[PDB]
């Protein structure tokens, strides 16, 4: 009889990072579009200089 | 809840609104926080039996501790007679917000550094007494009036009559600087001898007051002032002889 | 031992100075009677035991369950 | 000659358990003594630090030799006594007519000499506000000035001091500003008070009626709600260097000048991991994410929120170059470049991507609430 | 499923219950009134039963015939957590005397003893064993603790039975006639006790003046560190681990013949809040802290002896191959020496839950640890020093009266020096190699 | 709980008996009306072990007066706290002893002690389990020598197993004060030694070098003798009234104290006692605390301890303190003086420990002596008395009375024997 409360909290853990993951892509993509603009913000600096 | 509770567990169990009646009966204060102290001492008192020979002692009212502030007033005399008002102007300044009652830290504080040394477990009686249902607050006033103890009506009435002769001089105006330019420094020869200058008499006098010499005072400020001065002396016909030289009245 | 003998009856002050002038001379200040009420009454407790310093302490048999650390309430992360 | 001696306590994190020591200092030299309660051992010996005496009060934190301390309470009674004069509160008041004017008011009481313990910006919903002034009621005062009073945001502030009641009172001038002008041409009410009812700024006058405006304002329980919008915005914060130093009030009207319309701003004190969380775009990146926010959690700092039509990137040609060193050199206007001292805690920090602003405003205004 | 039975008498056994019972009530999380806020594993049962509704109640029963100890833990600050009628107490001390606890007083209380014992573990389903704290230099602890163990060997039987006690120590003693106490407990527990776990004071006194750097130490920091022995000892049973190892494998791989049952322990690392940070806290050196002969838990010399067989028991984040590594350096190295007929001598278990600290404590909080338990034959030399004792301060029948006149028998005396000196041959025998 | 009564009997008694209460009430706090005013709550968990609660809440010390003139009554009864007492627990007699031990011991001590006998056995019936009794007398005195010693020979007769502790005022040669000394000095140790359980000596000249060097009075007065010796009586039992880490009670101290039948009369001593004007100036810690009480000139019996080995010792700790430096400290003072010691025994000293020190004080040391230095009271009591015997001075009022010169001749034949088989294990080797 115990064992649908492991059934549960398993099918919980695992989506909680099935979806983590998710989050954090999200997060990595404004990464590489926030680098890239402060990239061109220092060169165009650069070469006013 | 811990009432309900205490009563489930001698089995009483009754009804909220009994149960509400019940505590409302002993919280007269109406604060919401009851003493079983009390509680138990009416009980106590109700099942002792009614007997005109004998007294049921016992206690229905939190007694003043006795011996805590009876030392704490025979060790503030020694310092000298302004170490009263010293309680009175410690007091005022770590009420710097003036509400009328400290937190608990800072009745410590105004303690230490009146210079008594209390321990936990001295403090902690009078501690208790003062604050009756821990509601985290003292009323520094009826503390220090405890502490000097009782003034006397004639006493008070001289007073006011000082008070009044002083301010009739001035048209019902009050000033410090009336009292500075008139009194009698030498006449504290006789509350207590001292062998400090006339001279010193006076700075000692004005040092104690404030710098400014036109502060505003109240007639409950000035004869709380002469009360803390008498309490240091032990007979209100030293007190009153003395009040009537420093006025010449 | 010729104690009293030559230091009578005097309240306050540093007395003669023979005999236990300095044992009575503190005794006599930190309460009247320096020596010997005639038949003011004198306590024994002050005389035998000394200073008081009242207090009284926790069992410790009672302070097994009560300890305490502030750090541990940090909201962390 | 004189000492003054505290008692701190630091929290560390390799233990989990906190510390505490003492943190003497020698005035007539300005040198610092750390010394611990338990176990007797000096900790940090005669080294000075070049600690301003302004900053020594109940509450305040201060950083030594890379570990941050938080001053609880005072150490002997030489030391609490001296610093004991300088508690008194007071509640201040910026009442709408004057909105545009609230870098000038700013500066002017910081340059008083009087701290900026607390502040915010709210709209004083027309029942609340019915319910304060609540004393005059009966005299025809009342109902214009009600009317007056949810007319529009205000902005309520905590000045706390030496002789604050009173002190606060003079700086600000006489009652009615028409007499202002001839009696105190140099007062608050002189340079920004139009008529009887449409006086600047409001100040207490009682001890009593002071806290009750003080909890009434500033408790935990409030029934104003921080009116705030959530669109076409962007947040700016107030790094702690510069409230330090004393420029909050120069700041703010810069950016008033320009045209922008402030949301609302508030005092907010943070740590470390909120620190860290709020700079989670940051955490990668070369603008060394760990001295920066373990920097932006020195101290007291003002969130504000700025609206225009375009605001991300308009905002953002005003900020300038994140670096005040590359800003000096070319654009010299730019309030970084006015500003910020170097990389680390330069000024003023802004969003610097276009969708993203609305995120970091609602975490500010509405998940730190 | 699976639960112990605690069993704490005498002073000792009730001032250790107190410290072992705070630990393990802070290792599960439970509140002083014994509610669960939580925010869920059945890890609780082995030391805790559920009301049905809320708290949690201890298996354990306290035992004692002096009130005032039993009425301070009513007083304490656990006071809602035990059940108020089991802590029986009596009404008058048996007063350092062994035959009053045993033959006058102590007879009209274990009756109810077993009558709680019965009650509780009708409740118990899945019963390991006895776990028993008591102090043998006592009149009523060895009394009542040798009438109970002489009851629980008849009524029950086969369950087995770990008894953690607390010989004097060599000097530093409290009691005069204490021996005389100490030997007759002995011949009692010999035939009735599964395991003996030795806890004398001063060696413990030695570990805390040297380790903790604490020169003002009382019964509350040794408490706590015989707690913390007995909740590493106990993880197993309710900790999720690698090589899980239960009460019933200790007697089955540690104990080579039933009379040589006798063993002593140890615990490391051993360290403050100060000086651990700044420490390695490796694998490796910890296990060679744990043999080390200061470090060990009773004032023995083990170099005097051999080794006859050791159970380690690591909690943390341990790697199986560190321990078998650490292990074979441990084999290696000369100045400890095994028996002949025992080629493989280590009993190793693992737990994955680090230990836990308790606030205000005098340990810091650390992540790895281990706990051992050994048998050896240099435990001959605390029974030698006892008889020598025993044997000088009986020639004379020095206070023979105080025991004969509680209806005593004389004799008594006799067999109990006579089964000791037989046990002192059978350990001095099992000492020649083949 | 386990508790005791108290009896007092003869003028020494009375007093000792009546500072004794004023001690006890002020540590636990009741005034001299009897209504509590303490301040914490550990003082009312165990106070019904020398109190009885009444009708209304005040407590009545369960305690016992006797007497043979009412003089010494009459001016306790008016002195501070005499209204503490109930009326009916004094018993009076009308005529007085005399110093006469034939006479308060046979005729008007045995008309007189039937009342006595009624009121004790009530008061010892109505409590719920007694402990014990402790009782205070002279062994000088006429009333007292004779009547408590009877009396302690009676309530031994119904009650053998409960344990009995008396605290004797025993004459020494340099303060004499009466002529018949060794008379009922020989006679009350003759009938105390098969019933009292536990004796402690006093010595009214070792309290009087005590006072005048330790505490340095220039004038004492009885009343500092009788505090002292409160305060040592009343710290020999705390740990029945308070918590502690080790509890030990009065059959605990028999049983760890008391090696043969016949060795149980024992020495006593109190620590720390300070002059007032060094107070302030001296540290406390358990070293000093041992150092003090060790000494032999801080001892309450003018027997030099030094003169002979200690057979076994008991100390009973009262305040804050850790149980190693305890033991050590003991263990120091084993090896430093293993000459002073009896060698085959080992481990002779007990240590005991409670968390209420007395009121108004951090620490405080009680210690109790079992040693052979005692003989030296009863060899110069006997040099006394057959010295005065062989020509049969003031014997004739005793022989009027019912008495023989027989028994005479057996306590003088019984304290020899004391004497030898009590010096003989100074001797004694293994
Ligand atoms: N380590 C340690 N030992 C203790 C503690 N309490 C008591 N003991 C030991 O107990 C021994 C004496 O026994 P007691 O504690 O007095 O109690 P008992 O053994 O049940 O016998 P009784 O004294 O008659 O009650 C002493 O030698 C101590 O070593 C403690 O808290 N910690
Ligand atoms: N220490 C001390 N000794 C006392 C006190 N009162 C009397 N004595 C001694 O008791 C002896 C006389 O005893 P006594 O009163 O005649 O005995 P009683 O006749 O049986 O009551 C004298 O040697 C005194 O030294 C006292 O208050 N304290
Ligand atoms: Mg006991």
């Amino acid at each position: 009889n115990r064992g649908k409360a492991v059934n549960e909290g398993n099918y919980i853990k695992q989506r909680l990072a099935e979806l983590r993951v998710r989050s954090q892509r999200a997060l990595n993509e404004r990464r590489q579009k926030l680098a890239t603009l402060l990239g061109r913000e220092h060169e165009q600096y650069k070469q006013e200089i | 809840s811990q009432f309900k509770a205490a009563l489930e567990k001698f089995g009483c169990v009754f009804d909220d609104k009994e149960i509400h009646a019940l505590f409302s009966k002993f919280d007269v204060n109406r604060s919401g926080k009851i003493c079983y102290d009390e509680f138990c001492g009416n009980f106590a008192r109700l099942g002792s039996g009614n007997n005109p020979n004998v007294n049921p002692v016992f206690k229905l009212a939190r007694e003043v501790p006795s011996p805590i502030i009876n030392k704490l007033n025979a060790d503030l005399k020694k310092q000298g007679p302004f170490a009263f008002r010293s309680l009175s102007k410690a007091c005022q300044k770590a009420d710097t917000f003036l509400n009328g009652s400290l937190s608990h830290d800072e009745f410590k504080w105004v303690i230490k550094e009146i210079g008594f040394s209390l321990t936990k477990t001295e403090f902690d009686n009078l501690f208790k007494f003062f604050d009756k249902n821990y509601e985290g607050k003292v009323i520094y006033s009826v503390f220090i009036d405890l502490v000097r103890g009782q003034q006397s009506e004639i006493i008070t009435q001289s007073l006011s009559q000082g008070y009044d002769a002083l301010a009739s001089n001035n048209g019902g105006k009050v000033t410090v600087e009336s009292i500075v330019q008139r009194y009698n420094p030498l006449a504290i020869q006789i509350i207590y001898p001292t062998r400090k200058i006339a001279q010193d008499l006076q700075r000692e006098f004005v040092a104690e007051w404030g710098g400014n010499l036109q502060q505003q005072v109240n007639k409950n400020a000035f004869v709380e002032f002469f009360s803390d001065v008498r309490a240091f002396c032990d007979s209100e016909s030293k007190f009153h002889q003395y009040f009537s030289n420093a006025f010449g009245l | 031992t010729t104690l009293e003998s030559y230091n009578k009856q005097l309240q306050k002050g540093q007395g003669t100075l023979i005999g236990n002038w300095w044992e009575e001379r503190e005794l006599r200040d930190v309460t009247g009677i320096g020596r010997s009420a005639h038949n003011s009454v004198n306590d024994t407790n002050e005389r035998t035991m000394g200073k008081k310093f009242n207090h009284i302490p926790n069992t410790t048999n009672s302070e097994y369950g009560k300890g305490f650390n502030k750090a541990d309430q940090l909201p962390r992360t | 000659d004189i000492r003054y001696i505290f008692i701190v306590e630091w929290f560390d994190t390799a233990a989990s358990l906190i510390r505490t020591y003492y943190l003497t200092y020698f005035t007539q030299d300005k040198t610092i003594e750390m010394y611990d309660l338990k176990n007797k051992k000096v900790f940090l010996k005669r080294c000075e630090y070049a600690i301003k005496d302004s900053d020594l009060y109940i509450g305040s934190i201060l950083n030594v030799y890379s570990r941050q301390l938080k001053i609880v309470d005072f150490a002997d009674v030489f030391t609490r006594s001296k610093f004991q004069n300088i508690k008194e509160k007071t509640f201040a008041m910026i009442k709408p007519d004057a909105y545009i004017h609230i870098g000038k008011i700013i500066s002017i009481i910081e340059r008083s000499g009087l701290q900026i313990s607390n502040l915010k910006m709210t709209k004083m919903s027309q029942e609340d506000a019915r319910e304060f002034y609540g004393e005059h009621k009966g005299k025809p005062f009342y109902d214009g000035l009600v009317n007056f009073m949810s007319s529009d945001l205000i902005v309520g502030m905590e000045l706390v001091g030496d002789n604050a009641i009173k002190r606060w009172r003079e700086l600000l001038g006489p009652t009615n500003t028409l007499v202002a002008r001839e009696q105190a041409p140099n007062s608050i009410r002189g340079l920004f008070g139009t008529d009887g009812t449409r006086n600047a700024c409001h100040g207490s006058d009682s001890p009593g009626s002071a806290f009750r405006e003080l909890n009434f304002f500033f408790a935990k329980t409030s029934k104003l709600k921080t009116q705030a919008f959530f669109n076409q915005c962007t947040c700016c914060v107030i790094k702690p260097h510069i409230v330090k130093q004393n420029q909050v009030g120069e700041v703010i009207d810069m950016i008033l000048s320009e045209g922008f319309e402030i949301s609302a701003l508030q005092t907010f004190f943070l740590d470390r991991p909120t620190a860290e969380e709020f700079y989670e775009v940051y955490k990668g990146v070369l603008p060394e994410f760990n001295a920066i926010a373990e920097h932006l959690t020195s101290g007291m700092c003002y969130a504000l929120e700025v609206r225009q039509e375009n605001a991300v990137k308009s905002f953002r040609d005003i900020a300038g170059p994140h670096d005040p060193e590359i800003a000096k050199v070319i654009r010299p206007n730019t309030i970084r470049a006015r500003f910020g001292i170097d990389r680390v805690k330069n000024g003023i920090h802004c969003t610097d991507l276009e969708d993203d602003g609305v995120l970091e405003v609602e975490y500010f205004f509405n998940a730190l609430q | 499923m699976r639960e112990v039975i605690s069993i704490h008498v005498g002073q000792g056994g009730i001032q250790v219950g107190n410290a072992c019972w705070e630990l393990f009530c802070l290792e599960h999380g439970i509140q002083p009134d014994g509610q669960m806020p939580s925010d869920g594993d059945d890890a609780f049962n082995t030391f805790f039963s559920e009301t049905g509704a809320g708290k949690h109640v201890p298996r354990a029963v306290f035992l004692d015939l002096e009130p005032t100890v039993i009425d301070e833990v009513r007083t304490g600050t656990y006071r809602q957590l035990f059940h108020p009628e089991q802590l029986i107490s009596g009404k008058e001390d048996a007063a350092n005397n062994f035959a009053r606890g045993h033959y006058t007083i102590g007879k009209e209380i274990v009756d109810l003893c077993l009558d709680r014992i019965r009650k509780l573990a009708d409740n118990c389903t899945g019963l390991q064993g006895f776990l028993v704290f008591n102090s043998v230099g006592g009149g009523t602890g060895s009394g009542l603790g040798s009438l109970l163990l002489e009851r629980l060997s008849v009524d029950y039987g086969k369950k087995s039975k770990l008894g953690f006690t607390i010989y004097p120590s060599p000097q530093v003693s409290t009691a005069v006639v204490e021996p005389y106490n100490s030997i007759l407990s002995t011949h009692s527990l010999l035939e009735h006790t599964d395991v003996a776990v030795m806890l004398d004071n001063e060696a413990i006194y030695d570990i805390c003046r040297r380790n903790l750097d604490i020169e003002r130490p009382t019964y509350t920091n040794l408490n706590r560190l015989i707690a913390q022995v007995i909740s590493s000892l106990t993880a197993s049973l309710r900790f999720d681990g690698a090589l899980n190892v239960d009460i019933t494998e200790f007697q089955t791989n540690l104990v080579p013949y039933p009379r040589i049952h006798f063993m002593l322990s140890s615990y490391a690392p051993i360290i403050s809040a100060e000086k651990a940070y700044h420490e390695q806290l490796s694998v490796a050196e910890i296990t060679n802290s744990a043999f080390e002969p200061a470090n060990m838990m009773a004032k023995c010399d083990p170099r005097h002896g051999k080794y006859m067989a050791c159970s380690m028991m690591y909690r943390g984040d341990v790697v199986p191959k560190d321990v078998n590594a650490s292990i074979a350096t441990i084999k290696t190295k000369r100045t400890i020496q095994f028996v002949d007929w025992c080629p493989t001598g280590f009993k190793v278990g693992i737990n994955y839950q680090p230990p836990t600290v308790v606030p205000g404590g005098d340990l810091a909080k650390v992540m790895r640890a281990v706990c051992m338990i050994s048998n050896s034959t240099a435990i001959a030399e605390v029974f030698s020093r006892l008889d020598h004792k025993f044997d000088l301060m009986y020639a004379k029948r020095a206070f023979v009266h105080w025991y004969v006149g509680e209806g005593m028998e004389e004799g008594e005396f006799s067999e109990a020096r006579e089964d000791l000196a037989a046990l002192e041959k059978d350990y001095e025998e099992v000492g020649i190699e083949t | 709980m386990r508790e005791i009564v108290h009896i007092q009997g003869g003028q020494c008694g009375n007093q000792i008996g009546a500072k004794f209460w004023e001690v006890i009430s002020d540590e636990h706090g009741i005034d001299p009306t009897g209504t509590y005013h303490g301040d914490s709550d550990l003082q009312l968990e165990r106070i019904n072990v020398y109190y009885n609660e009444a009708t209304g809440g005040r407590y009545v010390p369960r305690a016992i007066l006797m007497d043979l003139e009412p003089g010494t009554m009459d001016s306790v009864r008016a002195g501070p706290f005499g209204q503490l007492f109930r009326p009916d627990n004094f018993v009076f007699g009308q005529t007085g002893a005399g110093n006469n031990w034939a006479k308060g011991h046979y005729t008007e001590g045995a008309e007189l002690i039937d009342s006595v006998l009624d009121v004790v056995r009530k008061e010892a019936e109505g409590c719920d389990c007694l402990q014990g009794f402790q009782i205070t007398h002279s062994l000088g005195g006429g009333t007292g020598s004779g009547m408590g010693t009877l009396l302690i020979s009676k309530v031994r007769e119904e009650y053998p197993d409960r344990i009995m502790e008396t605290f004797s005022v025993v004459p020494s040669p340099k303060v004499s004060d009466t002529v018949v000394e060794p008379y009922n000095a020989t006679l009350s140790v003759h009938q105390l030694v098969e019933n009292a359980d536990e004796c402690m000596v006093i010595d009214n000249e070792a309290l009087y070098d005590i006072c005048f060097r330790t505490l340095k009075l220039t004038t004492p007065t009885y009343g500092d003798l009788n505090h002292l010796v409160s305060a040592a009586m009343s710290g020999v039992t705390c740990c029945l009234r308070f918590p502690g880490q080790l509890n030990s009670d009065l059959r605990k101290l028999a049983v760890n104290l008391i090696p043969f039948p016949r060795l149980h009369f024992f020495m006593i001593g109190f620590a720390p006692l300070t002059s007032r004007g060094s107070q302030q100036y001296r540290a406390l810690t358990v070293p000093e605390l041992t150092q003090q009480m060790f000494d032999a000139k801080n001892m309450m019996c003018a027997a030099d301890p030094r003169h002979g080995r200690y057979l076994t010792a008991s100390a009973l700790f009262r305040g804050r303190m850790s149980t190693k430096e305890v033991d050590e400290q003991m263990l120091n003072v084993q090896n430093k003086n293993s000459s002073y010691f009896v060698e085959w025994i080992p481990n002779n000293i007990k240590s005991s420990i409670c968390d209420i020190p007395p009121k108004g004080l951090k620490m405080a040391v009680t210690f109790v002596g079992n040693s052979t230095a005692i003989q030296e009271m009863f060899k110069r009591v006997a040099e006394q008395f057959t010295a005065m015997f062989r020509r049969k001075a003031f014997l004739h009022w005793y022989t009027g009375e019912g008495m023989d010169e027989m028994e005479f001749t057996e306590a003088e034949s019984n304290m020899n024997d004391l004497v030898s088989e009590y010096q003989q294990y100074q001797d004694a080797t293994a």
